């Protein structure tokens, strides 16, 4: 083949398995939780509406997330 | 060899460009083919694992 | 409108009103040497801020200061034509004016009393040619501009890739421009390390500490305050709430007396509200909260002076307890949080093993030196010299732009040297990237690397050089010889000349200027490489710097690279980018205030850029500068996104500002994968010139100012008429108000036959004016190589079909028609130069005769009576182009041998023949061939005849210009003898030379005629100078390599026809070989009778995402569409009328067109050429991301009378019946690349051999045998092919004796082969044994 031929499928490989990796990320089970599992909060329902199945309030993802953003 | 490596010099920042060894053959009271035997004669070899 | 456009306008569609008009495209080279080569009265840069960097040199308290005065560069010996003929360096001589003032040792203050003064000559410096090229050894070199990491301070992160948690760690550098590093590295635990150059890591503090900073002060800086009080009940606390945001309550957070928060709960944002709204200035919680914090300072007793608690101090119940006896209230903790404000100076304290200034500077010298005793102020001084010194350490003005920018600091430029204030701010933005408030830097990012360019390192080689030569001139004059010695006696000029001739003469910033094109030249000037010395190299980066950064637009081309070894190393420069005032890469903007789109432009950097709220190039405009939509797409930190109306701070400055000027040429390129338009520019990077050059029926309008801002067009420089014009030279009488006063001149331009390129081919100009034809400045007045009309045609349009037939193109093959060969639309001319010296052996010398042993007469009617041969003589392989034989002494013959000599007679000659003969497979005409004789030699017949013509050919150069500026001098005055002097022609009779001195008033119009006068005497004095000079230069020794007597080159001009094996290539990155030249009947036709004339392979095209490629077909059918009518009807001629109405209705076609051209204010002879130059196919523009969308090609296809969908029915050409499925036939611009055939065809039966190891050499380009490689050895293994295997590593390539024995065997008709031993393993069992290694063959 050639350089253009094979960048495509090095391209599309990465474009495909880094899709899949954020889209699992997301949550699409349904057990609502009523109650973020590290503050005891109630999550409420809109935020519970979105994303079905997430056991976290707002404010604790944001700090889970925050801590993840340096690799600890 | 080293009188015409002196001369050389000299001539470089005198006689304005550089010294031609037909004028070294003038500088020098040589027979202007003994300078350009010696100036054939001084060179080092090459190394033959030089890379390219 | 120019007369070079109305000679062919080309159809632009295009919608966006261009606002910057395209800069001049050699501007980064021209511009930065002659910054370089220039007096300027100031230290800005160049040589002068070079010379003052080092001057004046004093003695060590010598009371003698050598001081600069001034510079100048000489005349150049030899112009750039002479200095590619003799093989050497183009520059010119520099000259320094120094002065030596000496002062007597007695006083006030080194009394000036004996001074000198001198012109010294240090070093020549080369020089850039008009078109930004150098020439170093008659070689056309060009010095690519370098992309370095600029000074500064930089954070990076390390992610994830030391620890095994992957925790990241965050250093810090500071990079100074000379002087000492500075790092600032996490660790694992978070622990702030400082480590001083890159030796031992240090505890962070250590350096504050060193600063005369202690640990309280320490604390207040690095931390916020959190007080706690002993309220009279266990020590409550005093508190704001914002704090808390993110807090998990170890108590009930209460006040009013009302529970704010029960215990146990994550802090919210509500409870946030709840206590601010309600305001709660002070706490109660429970002692435990206090019981794991530290105290901020210190704490010592009322009681006996002794320590309460020490500064840092983590808190405990008992600490609380001394606390309370000592009657304390003010408990000073720290803010600590895991999440934004951690504890990290805190814990690095804790490590700290020093406590005191003194023990910091102990440390830091027992780590900078270690071994040697310390001592207090000799720390002190090792400490304060190391980065506070303006002598030792240094981030340049750019350094503290970058530092002062990289820390939001509001000034932009201070010391050179490092503060308190420096690194305090540095290790506080550090520990703010670590807590979350803050990014790391992207490496790549374009705002941290700078470009030096040609004249930035060529001044910094020259200030290494001499850096070496004041440092001989100090110890020379710290030697008291006198005040006798004369600033030239003292200073050499060998190590400056010789730095910036290494540095310009071989480094890998100094590449020959590829040429085979316009487009290369000019697309390799303008180029940032990322390599080189200063840069970093291939393995260490790596994959920082192989990629594309968001803030690369506008200052980098994203797709124009080499792509293969180094991707994204070599990224090209973009359309409109220019250098900043520091360095850096800045692009133009046009400022748009509130909501209205001003035409001002303004360049922003890159590091600035990210600041802004920047405007979409394809955002509409409602005619005042108003977007015509509310939200608007901008780009306003790295991610792109949609901007309210109100919120723009600056627009793009027109489309094309994001590709570079290879990747612009390129019509369609929104519609191509980005890859294949890589690809695509790359390879028409590569294009050859053809025999007659066409244009792009499909272009950009990019073509015209590649061509123009290249050197190859001669382009005009003054408006005027064509007074003369030749195949050789174009005389323009200029107009009177473009004239100058006095001298009034013409201006004649001599125009380079075909002489060769860098890569072979043949670089040639020719006229496209005409006799009588005005010309404007700025028109273009010859084409150069692979230019039409100030077009850069590198390709011809053919008409193609795409479809499969017959397999000939199965991969990506293309199948030519004959008429493509007939045509000679790729017949392509190379000028190759063959060499022939005749040396000294010791034998004796070498002639060059045309008398050689052992071949007859019949080889040598090419031959001349001096040995090389006839210009114009049409030679092939195997012909001697030059006859040299070298003495044979002595030849010490066989047997046998000796008797068939003795039978016939003869002798074998004292000589054999080494004799310059065409390489096999060369075929072409010698065109030119120069004798150059060493000095002491004697000239033969052929040297002395080429001087003759060539002095016979200087005196009619020299006296044709001379009497073509005496005739404009002559007719300027004549025109001056009309009025005032009136003889209207009583004076066309009498001597013309008798007109200086002729009558008229004593007016400004006798000025006028005294100074033309002066014109005409100054016009003698120098010509005849001139052809002094030039007759002395041409008869004049040349230099020569030791050794060498005298030297022949010939020029054969072979002249390739296209032929199968050929790579050709649409723009669109579809390369392809030609394999098959089929006749013109086998060809597919259209139904009225034409023949397709190159078929491509409908597979590549949805594989490969390149749609250019069609589209680009279906517009160029419709513009030779529209040709085809245009030609009918000039051909049938009808009239200018409705000539004029066709073409005027296929002119306006379109939507929103730039374009708008109207036939109503030509001639009706200037249409009549206009129309002709349309017959042929009429050109069409197509900006890059500007394009003319498919309703606009339908609306074109229709205005031919073409198919609208794009395809036609072919025919067979061998069967006669169509094609079913209807084929897409158009005219698509084909490349033909120079991976010419026949130039990668080679074999090899036998040959030379190397000389230590015994195998296949060639070496003349090339019998080298095949590198047979070990995979290959593999490949042989797998299968049983063992003597396959063995024949070919023994008999083919090594065994000395195996391989006459196979030849003999062969020419006998046997095939049997005698093994023998491969002479590799036999050396190499001689080295084993040269060791103290004892290795047999046991039997
Ligand atoms: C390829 C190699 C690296 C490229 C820089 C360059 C570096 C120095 C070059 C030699 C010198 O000129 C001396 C000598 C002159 C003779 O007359 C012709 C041969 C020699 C040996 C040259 C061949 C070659 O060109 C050399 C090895
Ligand atoms: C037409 C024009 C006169 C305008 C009044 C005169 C003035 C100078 C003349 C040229 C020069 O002589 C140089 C040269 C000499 C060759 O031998 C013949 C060609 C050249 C180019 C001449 C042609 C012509 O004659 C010129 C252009
Ligand atoms: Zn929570």
């Amino acid at each position: 083949s050639d350089e253009a031929d094979e960048a495509y499928s090095v391209t599309e490989q990465l474009t495909m398995t880094g899709i899949n990796r954020i889209r699992q990320k997301i949550n699409a089970h349904g057990i609502p939780v009523y109650l973020c599992e590290a503050c005891g909060n109630p999550i409420p329902e809109a935020r519970r509406k979105i994303f079905p199945g997430v056991t976290l309030c707002v404010e604790c993802q944001a700090y889970q997330e925050r801590q993840r953003k340096h690799y600890a | 060899i080293n009188k015409l490596n002196r001369i050389s010099r000299q001539m470089l920042q005198e006689m304005g460009r550089e010294p031609t060894p037909e004028e070294l053959a003038e500088r020098m009271l040589m027979p202007e083919d003994k300078i350009r035997k010696v100036l054939k004669i001084a060179k080092e070899p090459i190394s033959m694992e030089t890379p390219i | 409108y120019s007369y070079t456009e109305k000679k062919r306008i080309r159809k632009d569609f295009g919608k966006r009103p261009q606002v910057l008009d395209v800069p001049y495209l050699l501007s980064i080279q021209l511009d930065s040497f002659q910054k370089f080569i220039e007096q300027d009265p100031e230290g800005q840069y160049g040589l002068e801020a070079a010379f003052r960097s080092v001057f004046p040199i004093q003695s060590y308290s010598g009371n003698s200061e050598l001081q600069y005065v001034s510079y100048r560069l000489g005349e150049p010996v030899f112009d750039v034509q002479e200095c590619q003929i003799r093989g050497v360096t183009y520059s010119a001589p520099l000259r320094v004016k120094l002065r030596l003032v000496i002062y007597e040792r007695e006083a006030p203050e080194g009394t000036v009393k004996d001074i000198k003064e001198q012109e010294v000559y240090m070093g020549e410096i080369p020089l850039m040619t008009d078109n930004g090229t150098f020439v170093i050894n008659g070689t056309e070199r060009v010095i690519v501009s370098q992309l370095h990491r600029s000074p500064g301070v930089f954070f990076d992160s390390d992610k994830g890739k030391t620890h095994s948690s992957g925790k990241v760690l965050y250093n810090a550098r500071i990079i100074p421009y000379r002087g000492s590093w500075l790092d600032f590295e996490f660790d694992p635990k978070d622990n702030l390390f400082v480590r001083i150059d890159r030796r031992r890591k240090l505890p962070a503090t250590i350096i504050l500490r060193a600063l005369n900073y202690t640990t309280e002060q320490i604390l207040d800086l690095f931390f916020e305050k959190v007080i706690f009080e002993i309220r009279d009940n266990k020590l409550q606390m005093e508190l704001v709430p914002e704090r808390l945001r993110g807090e998990t309550a170890s108590f009930d957070i209460e006040a009013n007396g009302k529970v704010y928060v029960e215990k146990g709960r994550r802090i919210t944002a509500r409870h946030i509200r709840q206590l601010e709204k309600d305001d709660v200035k002070l706490i109660e919680v429970p002692v435990e909260y206090i019981a794991g914090k530290v105290v901020a300072k210190d704490y010592i007793d009322e009681s006996t002076g002794e320590l309460i608690c020490a500064a840092n101090m983590e808190l405990s119940l008992d600490l609380l307890a001394k606390l309370s006896q000592s009657g304390h209230k003010r408990i000073e903790t720290l803010f600590t949080n895991d999440l934004d404000h951690g504890p990290y100076i805190s814990e690095t304290l804790r490590v700290d093993p020093t406590n005191d200034r003194l023990s910091a500077l102990v440390e830091i010298y027992r780590m900078m030196r270690p071994g040697e005793p310390p001592t207090r102020e000799a720390a002190e001084s090792l400490f304060e010299n190391l980065f506070f010194s303006e002598d030792r350490y240094d981030l340049s003005a750019v350094g503290r732009m970058k530092f002062n920018r990289s820390l939001l600091r509001e000034e932009i430029e201070g010391s050179g040297i490092l503060s308190k204030d420096d690194i305090i701010d540095v290790m506080k933005k550090l520990i703010d990237i670590r807590n979350g408030k803050g990014e790391v830097d992207d490496i790549d990012h374009l705002g941290n690397r700078r470009i030096r360019s040609v004249g930035e390192m060529a001044e910094n080689q020259f200030r290494v050089g001499l850096v070496r030569v004041e440092r001989a001139v100090k110890e020379r004059l710290s030697l008291g010889d006198l005040d006798t010695l004369m600033p030239q006696d003292m200073i050499n000029a060998k190590p400056i000349s010789a730095a910036v001739k290494e540095f310009f003469g071989s480094s890998q910033l100094s590449q020959f200027m590829d040429q085979n094109n316009p487009l290369s030249e000019i697309t390799h000037k303008r180029r940032i490489s990322a390599l080189g010395p200063g840069g970093l190299t291939r393995e260490r980066a790596g994959f920082e710097v192989r990629d594309v950064h968001p803030t690369h637009y506008g200052r980098v081309c994203p797709i124009e690279t080499p792509e293969g070894p180094n991707i994204g190393l070599i990224n090209s420069l973009s359309v409109y980018a220019q250098t900043n005032e520091y360095g850096f890469l800045e692009t133009p903007y046009r400022k748009v205030t509130d909501g209205v789109v001003t035409d001002e432009i303004h360049y922003l950097s890159a590091i600035e850029e990210g600041n802004y709220v920047i405007a979409q190039a394809n955002s509409n405009l409602d005619e005042e500068g108003h977007f015509v939509e509310d939200l608007v797409t901008c780009r306003s930190k790295g991610e792109s996104s949609l901007f309210s109306r109100d919120q723009v701070d600056y627009m793009d400055v027109s489309t094309q500002q994001v590709v570079s000027v290879g990747a612009s040429l390129i019509p369609f390129l929104e519609h191509d994968d980005a890859n294949r338009a890589l690809m695509g520019a790359n390879m028409q990077r590569q294009a050859v010139p053809t025999l007659r050059a066409d244009k792009p029926l499909v272009g950009t309008g990019m073509e015209r100012a590649v061509a123009v801002d290249s050197g190859v067009t001669a382009v005009a420089k003054r408006g005027g008429v064509v007074q003369y014009v030749d195949a050789s030279r174009i005389v323009i009488k200029v107009n009177e108000d473009e004239m100058y006063p006095g001298e009034a001149g013409i201006d004649i331009y001599n125009l380079t036959k075909y002489t060769r390129s860098n890569q072979n081919t043949c670089i040639n100009q020719m006229p496209c004016v005409s006799l009588g034809e005005p010309v404007e400045r700025g028109d273009v007045l010859a084409d150069g190589p692979s230019t039409d009309l100030g077009e850069l045609a590198l390709g011809q349009n053919m008409r193609v079909a795409f479809m499969p037939w017959n397999g000939y193109n199965f991969e990506d093959s293309i199948l030519v028609s004959e008429r493509v060969v007939q045509e000679d639309r790729f017949t392509t001319i190379h000028i190759q130069e063959l060499a022939c010296v005749s040396r000294d052996t010791k034998l004796g010398p070498e002639e060059i005769t045309a008398d050689i042993p052992n071949v007859g007469e019949a080889a040598l009617s090419k031959l001349d009576e001096s040995g090389i041969v006839y210009i114009g003589a049409e030679v092939t392989g195997g012909d001697i182009l030059v006859g040299k034989v070298t003495p044979k002494g002595e030849t010490q013959l066989t047997p046998e041998e000796k008797l068939l000599r003795a039978i016939f007679g003869e002798k074998a000659s004292d000589v054999k023949d080494s004799s310059l003969r065409v390489p096999n497979g060369v075929s072409g005409t010698v065109i030119d061939v120069q004798v150059f004789t060493r000095d002491g030699v004697e000239k033969d017949k052929r040297a002395l005849e080429i001087e003759e013509m060539q002095l016979k050919q200087a005196k009619k150069d020299l006296s044709e210009e001379l009497q073509i500026l005496e005739a404009g001098l002559f007719s300027r005055i004549r025109a001056v003898l009309v009025a005032g002097g009136v003889e209207a022609e009583k004076l066309d009779k009498l001597p013309r030379d008798r007109w200086l001195e002729l009558g008229l008033t004593d007016e400004e119009k006798q000025n006028q005629l005294e100074q033309l006068a002066e014109q005409y005497d100054e016009l003698k004095h120098e010509f005849e100078k001139k052809l002094e000079a030039k007759r002395r230069k041409i008869t004049q020794g040349d230099d020569l390599a030791p050794g060498v007597l005298k030297i022949v080159k010939v020029y054969l001009a072979v002249k390739r026809r296209i032929q199968p094996g050929d790579k050709m290539a649409g723009r669109h990155g579809n390369k392809g070989v030609i394999s098959k030249i089929n006749p013109i009947e086998d060809m597919p036709y259209d139904e009225n009778g034409t023949p397709v004339d190159i078929v491509l392979n409908p597979l590549g095209v949805p594989s490969r995402m390149n749609i250019g490629q069609i589209l680009e077909t279906h517009l160029g059918m419709a513009a030779k569409g529209i040709g085809d009518k245009i030609n009918a009807m000039l051909k049938q001629q009808q009239e200018v009328a409705k000539l004029r109405e066709f073409i005027q209705r296929a002119y306006d076609l379109g939507a929103d067109v730039r374009q708008k051209v109207d036939l109503s204010t030509f001639s009706d002879e200037e249409v009549m050429r206009l129309a002709e130059n349309l017959r042929k196919g009429m050109p069409i523009a197509t900006p890059v991301f500007d394009g003319a969308k498919e309703a606009e090609i339908k609306e074109l296809l229709k205005l031919g009378d073409l198919p609208t969908s794009g395809q036609i029915r072919l025919y067979d050409g061998r069967t006669g019946e169509q094609f079913e499925r209807p084929v897409t036939v158009g005219y698509m611009y084909m490349l033909k690349l120079n991976h010419l055939v026949d130039d990668k065809m080679h074999a090899r039966s036998t040959g030379s051999y190397s000389l230590v190891t015994q195998q296949p050499l060639g070496g003349k380009a090339q019998f080298g045998g095949q590198r047979f490689g070990e995979m290959e050895v593999w490949a042989l293994e797998a299968y049983g092919a063992a003597y396959t295997l063995q024949e070919m590593l023994t008999v083919k390539s090594d065994d000395v004796n195996g391989r006459t024995k196979m030849y003999k065997n062969i020419v006998d008709g046997n095939h049997q082969m005698e093994p023998g031993m491969p002479e590799s393993f036999n050396v190499l069992l001689k080295e084993i044994r040269s060791l103290g290694i004892n290795i047999e063959l046991e039997d």
